[PDB]
């Protein structure tokens, strides 16, 4: 299964069925027929498949990457270190793209789960989405199709220069 | 460019210093290509005289291949000799004149400044 801390969900609160009439609803009868004719053979087949899988067990692992020095401590026109720095930067870039994807999935899940009170009950998810979108836009936007670590470093240097200059104007 | 280098030992195909270099291997890709050229020339010789191309004149094709491989081996040996001479002269001239080739201060990217041109 998945991890509930990365993908949060509130505990559900299901009301009890308290009917006010005498006509039997077909939903309960159809549900009982559903666990009779459908759920039992499906669960039996899954139990057999799980037994066959428990007969032969093997594992796989999540690949771990150690930290290589980045482009800020790389000599210019020294491809041996810049290649590793650029590979690390591209791996980080893909990881951040999936992080923003996770936050978008959280926001959509919150909206669908809350339904008609989504614009009040999903303030925290919207704030998290705004924060991660702002940081992604300040980190990776307007680079082009030929993006590299040097362009990102130049953009960050220009942003810090602008921030320092704007601080100096208002000091 | 190298006219003054081979001016004290003239008309030498392969000088004594060429014996200090490793000779090309007999399984060299360039030697195989030159042998393939010789075989193609043998096939053309068969073709333009109205002969069976893959059948007639096996001894002639073998002589074509052998002569091409011989000439190509000697030419390759001369080529590697002259490239080695070029490299030796280049390194000697760099070593003899240190003031014309100063070592550059190789800065990292935390000190250098590159202008950012946004694409949008």
């Amino acid at each position: 299964s998945w991890d509930k801390d990365v993908y949060p969900e509130p505990p559900r609160r299901t009301p009890a069925p308290s009917p006010q009439t005498s006509l039997p609803n077909p939903i309960t009868y159809l549900t009982k027929a559903f666990d009779l004719l459908v759920d039992r053979p499906v669960t039996l087949v899954r139990e057999f498949i799980e037994r066959q899988h428990a007969k032969n067990k093997y594992y796989y692992y999540h690949r771990e990457f150690r930290r290589v020095p980045d482009i800020t401590e790389c000599h210019e026109k020294d491809v041996l270190c810049m290649f590793e720095a650029e590979m690390q930067w591209k791996r980080d870039y893909k990881v951040d793209q999936e992080i923003v994807n996770i936050i978008q999935e959280r926001l959509k899940a919150c909206q669908q789960r809350e339904g008609e009170s989504h614009r009040q009950n999903c303030a925290k998810e919207l704030q998290q989405f705004t924060q991660v979108v702002k940081a992604y836009q300040d980190r990776y936007h307007d680079l082009g199709a030929h993006y590299s670590a040097r362009k990102c470093l130049a953009k960050q240097k220009q942003r810090m220069l602008a921030e320092r200059k704007a601080t100096k104007e208002a000091a | 460019m190298m006219t003054g280098r081979q001016a004290r030992a003239p008309l030498q195909f392969l000088p004594d210093e060429a014996r200090s270099l490793p000779p090309p291997k007999l399984t060299d890709p360039r030697l195989a290509y030159i042998g393939f050229l010789g075989y193609c020339s043998g096939l053309i010789d068969n073709a333009i005289r109205r002969r069976p191309v893959l059948s007639a004149g096996l001894h002639r094709q073998f002589l074509y291949i052998t002569s091409f491989v011989f000439v190509g081996y000697y030419l390759l040996k001369r080529q590697d000799y002259m490239y080695a001479v070029r490299d030796h002269d280049m390194f000697s001239y760099i070593k003899s004149h240190p003031e014309d080739f100063p070592e550059k201060d190789k800065k990292t990217y935390r000190e250098v400044f590159e202008e950012f041109h946004p694409v949008r």
